[PDB]
């Protein structure tokens, strides 16, 4: 449905990535080591 | 580990009768029924208190720490 | 959008065991908010029991909308919805 | 008294014990490794090559464990309860001796350490073998501990006894609306796989390796081995039989209608199907690469120009498919017992040692090659400072295999996991049934239960009740009590032995005459055919009577498949049996005189002829006696002693003959949970958990099982006098009435011990963990969260500890100068008392505390107990003394149990214990409830009247609370029962509100982490259907996860703080509470490309 904006098909096509917040992703503390850990959506967006 | 003090059921004192039983069994040998039966031990639950004890804390002493 | 009157109604005249369980709900809430009772408490402090008390003394100031599937309503006080 | 056949033929049950323990396969298996499985390895990969600097070569001569040639003694081990203690691993030193070349052609040995190999407890290179129990004292190790594990890292590791199907063996089964498919898993020492058979269509028969395209049709294959006659072919897969000529015409007619074929018109055929060997010797893609794929193909390696082998075992494989096609029912249950085989720890070892190896070996050589691409001053002197510094691998690997349980094999190329597992310390009776425990191969398709029903042909070799719960109910099975496993034999020097015995080879034999006289399989393998099957047989059975072969070979003769089996491998299981000669035993008491005189142990019993070893497929051929009473002179066998068909841990149960099978299956699983005694050094152990109970007593009524595992040296379980009778009504479904004034004098009273365990590590910064502490008030004395810390800040022995109270006031560098505090905090409801601090350091130089937490522990309500006939439950109710029933005497029941519980679980073995532990007590004998035996109920009336009680055992009892006499007799004597690991006091669990998922913001999920309990789908679905809205948005929104969210009118996009934040209005935002579930929900479908428009109405204006 073409009424709205968005409605175009071409909008289907990965251009624009929405990267999560950081409560999607949350970022644990102290794991092993003393540093922080990321996580898997963090570093997924990091290497796209 | 060590012989319980009373009898689980009746309260009677059975832990001042642990050693006599020994020494009826190995000094002047009796069956262990009569050497229940001539400490006293009538009913069946004393009679079990010391028939059925593993006298574990002779072997726990085996590994003294503080030799 | 549109009232069933009150003298005509095809909605059953006995109250449900949800209406009930709602209308004793709302009626503790509302007395947990400080709203005042209409019946003697005879020392009873919790809510939900002031609420049972008015129930069985049908003193419950709070009416029924029973919303047909086709959209209108017919009101039920709870006086007169019988148990 | 003079010794009687029938009643003492059981004694050879112990002799057998004493030299092969219930522990013994992981023993034997783990001795069989390191004395000659190393020497296989280190002979396999014997020299490593460069190929740079030719005059130069390494060779791995000798391999040994734990001894040098300096001196006679083995180097000192440090003790297995020590690496316990220190969290470091059992292990001795691998020595090697290197032949590596001298630049000034100089020739030398050494003794040169490879790594540490962790030594499985109570083998030939641990410390505790042949030990005495004095030295046992002075290592601080038990006696009665069943050894045969692996401590890894201070935690005691088993390899558990693996099931599997046979390899290189046949296996033919049928399917439905599918067609029949029939395997040969094939194995050797570098490569294994499956050659599939399976019919495609219209009865045509096809060969399907994984290594070929498409599966090669049946002729094509058959011509290919040499057998290119095509009426031959016929001959050998379908003999004279009419019906099977026209069920195989078809794959016949198929061979002519591609084109007529030579026998290397086949071979080509086969070679062009050939996939791929990594693009290496490429220039072997020719008719010659069949060669290899027919070399690998299977385990019948042929190095030679003769196919007929591999042709034969072909013929035979297509054969079993012709008759399963004729017929069904001639297919093999993948879940008979002698389709199967048990790998041990020290095989399991040997394989992942091999691989350790060779992964070593090419690290070394890589080392060399980069050491010796120097062009110049290549000193060789000290050209082992490489392997002394790159010996930690093998060690590295072989740990942490057993360590982990995964065991990744490059080299073979499968990863399992859960090879290992714990080794259980919850009660002795655990320890010793977590041995000779067998775990059933994983990938089985759970959903059916065909490797889950219980089979008669285990019968003797595996426990009929010793089967777990719950989920791997029919997957984990027990060993019995009087088996063995076989170990591989060499095959060779038998083949010999059956040519000299009448078997014609198969080269030998035509394929006219192949399906006239019975054929002789060695391992699945045809090697010839024999006249006279039943005389080769019986000449076959004396030579190994007589020691002329290995008594654990095997042989057998099928009549509906003609052929004679003769089976070597090892993994078979088997147990020993009396044999039965001219309808007499072969024991005759004369030899049970000498056993019991001290001469003839068990293995005299096998070189003298009177007893051999019988597998599963032997019994097949064997006609077993139970009894000496009912042999028959047709019957080739006599049991020893039947009870044996229960393992260590079923032989717990008095009577089991008199109960209902699923009580004594649930006996043999409460029986590992039951709390008692755990080991002579279970006050010197510390472990991360441990129940004991304060007074355990042995079993009144005992079995013959339980004094040849020493159970009555370490029970689990008190003698309680026990009432069944109907009882204040809080003993209902299962629920127990216990005597208050029994738990005050101690009975059930068990305690708990718990470890904590922490390591002051040492960083990159030259900083490390410190344990000082003790602040104290302006008063001089300590502040109450370190009551009891002591001045070295660790716990002080013997001091109470309560909930929030440090026993290891730990402080972390803040730049991990300054510390931040990190101590350990007790979190308990109940106080426990520090008795064992324990500093130490671990093999890396690395400070080590270990804190032992004691708590008694008073039986309680909802404490479980169980009586050894799947008898469980909860207290339900505890009352005083004098409310309790009593008799004349005065005696007062500790337990008082439902008559409820007998009618439906059907355990008359619980009331004959009764009835024989009462007869017991009163005549001053422990009494036997052996299954298929034990204290007649005739003997043990006849007791009771003598002493003045009825025979029943049924007293007439007073109430305690009216004083009357009770309308009925009450069954009245002590019932064994034991106290289950699992207490009120550490179920007991609430929460209110605090901790919350970081992500979710719901409540944790974990007791320790305070955790709430789910309200799953189902109990939704139940609020649902009460139609309760309220309560379900209280349960699941309110009390869950409430978050106010903003939400634009305009945009159903969720803003913040009053902000759209897309429109940037701040005019359309409207404040709800929706789930937190909800929202993150939202957050996330707005991080793909879905854009969940929220659309509002106002639930008023109607
Ligand atoms: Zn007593
Ligand atoms: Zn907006």
């Amino acid at each position: 449905d073409a009424t709205v904006p968005s409605g175009r098909p071409e909008t289907y096509i990965w251009r624009y990535l929405p990267a999560p917040p950081v409560c999607i992703r949350p970022s644990v503390m102290m794991q092993d080591s003393p540093a922080s850990n990321e996580d898997d959506l963090t570093v997924k967006l990091t290497e796209i | 580990m060590i012989v319980p003090v009373r009898c689980f059921s009746c309260g009677k004192v059975v832990g001042d009768k642990w050693e006599s039983y020994l020494n009826l069994l190995q000094e002047d040998e009796l069956d262990e029924g009569t050497a229940l039966s001539r400490l006293g031990l009538k009913r069946y639950c004393c009679r079990r208190m010391i028939l059925t004890h593993v006298d574990l804390i002779e072997k726990f002493l085996r590994y003294n720490p503080l030799e | 959008e549109k009232a069933i009157p009150k003298d005509q109604r095809a909605t059953t005249p006995y109250m449900t065991k949800y209406e009930r369980a709602r209308i004793l709900g709302t009626r503790a809430l509302q007395i947990s908010m400080n709203a005042p009772v209409f019946v003697d408490l005879e020392g009873e402090t919790d809510p939900l029991r002031i609420a049972m008390k008015e129930l069985a003394e049908k003193k419950i100031p709070l009416v029924i909308r029973r919303y047909l599937p086709d959209g209108s309503f017919e009101d039920w006080s709870v006086e007169e919805l019988i148990v | 008294d003079e010794i009687n056949t029938a009643q003492d033929k059981w004694h050879l049950l112990p002799a057998f014990l004493k030299v092969k323990g219930l522990v013994k396969q992981h023993l034997d298996s783990f001795n069989y490794f390191v004395d000659t499985d190393l020497k296989k390895i280190i002979k396999a990969n014997q020299l490593i090559l460069s190929d740079v600097d030719p005059e130069f070569y390494l060779k791995y001569v000798d391999i040994r464990v734990g001894k040098k040639s300096s001196s006679s003694t083995k180097d000192y081990l440090t003790p297995p309860h020590e690496c316990r203690l220190r969290d470091m691993t059992y292990s001795a030193p691998i020595y090697v001796d290197i032949e590596y070349t001298r630049g000034r052609n100089i020739i030398m040995h050494k003794d040169v350490e490879i790594g540490r190999m962790p030594i499985m407890l109570r083998s030939n290179k641990c410390i505790l073998y042949d030990a005495d129990e004095s030295k046992m004292a002075k290592l601080n190790e038990c006696p009665l501990d069943p050894g045969g594990y692996f401590i890894v890292n201070g935690t005691e590791k088993v390899i558990l006894v693996q099931e599997q199907l046979s390899k290189n063996r046949i296996i033919v089964e049928a399917d439905e609306k599918k067609g029949i498919v029939q395997a040969s898993v094939t194995s050797s020492t570098h490569e294994r796989k499956s050659k599939t058979y399976v019919i495609t269509k219209n009865g045509k028969i096809y060969l399907k390796h994984n290594s070929i395209a498409e599966e090669i049709p049946i002729a094509i294959v058959l011509k290919a081995c040499g057998i290119l006659s095509d009426l031959e072919i016929m001959q050998l897969v379908c003999g004279n039989d009419s019906s099977y000529q026209d069920i195989f015409a078809v794959n016949l007619e198929e061979s002519s209608k591609l084109d007529i074929y030579t026998q290397q018109q086949a071979l080509e055929y086969i070679g062009a199907k050939v996939k791929t060997m990594r693009r290496q010797k490429l220039t072997i893609l020719q008719e010659g690469i069949e060669a290899i794929a027919t070399t690998v193909i299977a385990h019948l390696t042929v190095e030679a120009l003769d196919f007929r082998e591999k042709a034969l075992y072909i013929a035979m494989m297509t054969r079993r498919v012709v008759m399963a096609m004729y017929n069904p029912k001639m297919i093999d249950d993948r879940d008979y017992v002698g389709n199967k085989r048990l790998e041990l720890a020290g095989q399991l070892i040997s394989l992942l040692f091999e691989d350790l190896f060779k992964k070593f070996n090419n690290d070394f050589k890589l080392s060399i090659d980069k050491v010796l691409k120097k062009p110049n001053r290549a000193m060789e002197y000290d050209a082992l400072l490489s392997i002394n510094v790159h010996s930690n691998n093998i060690t590295s690997g072989l740990n942490r295999a057993i360590s982990t349980g995964n065991w990744s094999l490059k080299r073979f190329k499968m990863e399992r996991a859960g090879v290992t597992h714990v080794l259980s310390r919850l009660s002795y009776i655990s320890a010793l049934g977590m041995m000779t425990r067998i775990s059933s191969q994983f990938e089985k398709s759970r959903k059916v239960s065909g490797p889950r029903a219980l089979q008669p042909s285990q019968f003797g070799m595996l426990c009929t009740a010793d089967t777990p719960e719950g989920e791997a109910c029919g997957l984990v099975k027990n060993l019995a009590l009087m088996t063995h496993i076989t170990t591989d034999d060499e095959e060779e020097p038998i083949k010999k032995l059956c040519y000299v015995l009448g078997v014609e080879d198969i080269t030998l034999i035509d394929s006219a005459s192949l399906h006239l006289n019975y054929g002789v399989y060695l391992n699945g393998t045809l090697i010839g055919s024999i006249r006279f099957p039943t005389k080769f047989v019986t000449q076959f059975r004396h030579l190994r009577r007589t020691g002329k072969v290995s008594e654990f070979i095997s042989i057998y003769s099928n009549s509906h498949q003609m052929a004679v089996h003769i089976a070597t491998d090892g993994g078979r299981i088997c147990r020993p049996l009396i044999i039965v000669s001219d309808g007499q035993s072969r024991v005759k008491d004369i030899h049970l005189r000498k056993l019991l005189d001290g001469e003839l142990d068990f293995d005299d019993f096998l070189k003298l002829g009177l007893v051999e070893y019988l597998d599963v497929n032997e019994e097949n051929d064997s006609y077993i006696a139970l009894y000496e009473k009912d042999i028959v002179p047709s019957m080739t066998h006599l049991e020893i002693e039947p009870f044996t068909i229960l393992g260590a841990v079923a032989g717990l149960i008095p009577y089991p003959h008199h109960n209902q099978s699923p009580r004594n299956t649930y006996q043999c699983a409460m029986g590992k949970q039951a709390i008692g005694a755990i080991a002579y050094n279970q006050f010197k152990r510390i472990d991360t958990l441990l129940y004991l109970m304060t007074y355990p007593q042995q079993p009144m009524v005992k079995t013959k099982t339980i004094e040849l595992i020493d159970y009555d040296k370490l029970p689990a379980g008190q003698n309680a006098t026990v009432a069944v009778m109907s009882y204040s009504g809080y003993d209902i479904e299962d629920a127990l009435v216990l005597n208050k004034s029994s738990i005050d004098r101690g009975f059930g009273r068990c305690e708990t011990r718990r470890k904590t365990t922490t390591v002051l590590k040492r960083y990159a910064n030259h900083t490390q963990d410190i344990i000082g502490g003790m602040r104290v008030d302006e008063n001089g004395d300590p502040i109450w969260q370190h009551q009891s810390l002591g001045p070295d800040g660790l716990g002080e022995v013997g001091m109470k500890v309560q909930s929030g109270q440090i026993y290891i006031n730990k402080s972390v560098p803040t730049n991990s100068t300054q510390y931040r505090e990190a101590p350990v905090i007790y979190r308990g409801p109940e106080p426990s008392h520090i008795d064992q601090v324990m500093m130490s350091v671990s093999d890396n130089d690395q400070a080590l505390i270990k804190v032992l937490l004691r708590q008694n522990r008073r039986p309680e309500l909802g404490d479980k107990f169980s009586s050894r006939h799947g008898q469980k439950g909860v207290c339900g109710i505890i009352v005083k003394q004098e409310d309790m029933p009593f008799n004349d005497q005065g005696i007062v029941p500790d337990i008082i149990m439902n008559p409820h519980g007998f009618p439906s679980r059907m355990t008359v073995g619980k009331m004959i214990e009764l009835i024989s532990g009462k007869a017991g007590v009163l005549n001053g004998t422990l009494e036997y409830g052996t299954c298929f035996g034990g204290s007649k109920l005739e003997d043990m009336s006849k007791i009771l009247v003598d002493q003045g009680f009825n025979y029943s055992g049924k007293d007439m009892l007073y109430s305690g609370i009216t004083g009357e006499c009770l309308q009925a007799y009450i069954f009245f004597g002590p019932i064994y029962y034991q106290k289950l690991k699992h207490m009120v006091l550490d179920k007991m669990h609430a929460r209110a509100r605090g901790p919350r998922a970081v992500l979710t913001r719901q409540p944790t999920e974990g007791r320790s982490r305070d955790g709430g309990l789910r309200l799953g789908e189902m109990e939704r679905d139940c609020v649902i259907a009460y139609g309760a809205s309220q309560l379900l948005l209280e349960r699941l929104m309110i009390s869950s996860d409430a978050f106010e969210v903003d939400v634009c009118d305009k945009c159903g996009l969720m803003g913040y703080s009053g902000w759209c934040t897309t429109c940037k209005s701040a005019e359309n935002i409207i404040k709800m509470t929706i789930p937190y579930a909800a929202k993150l929900l939202f957050q996330e479908l707005l991080s793909m490309n879905i854009a969940p428009r929220l659309r509002l109405e106002d639930i008023f204006q109607q």
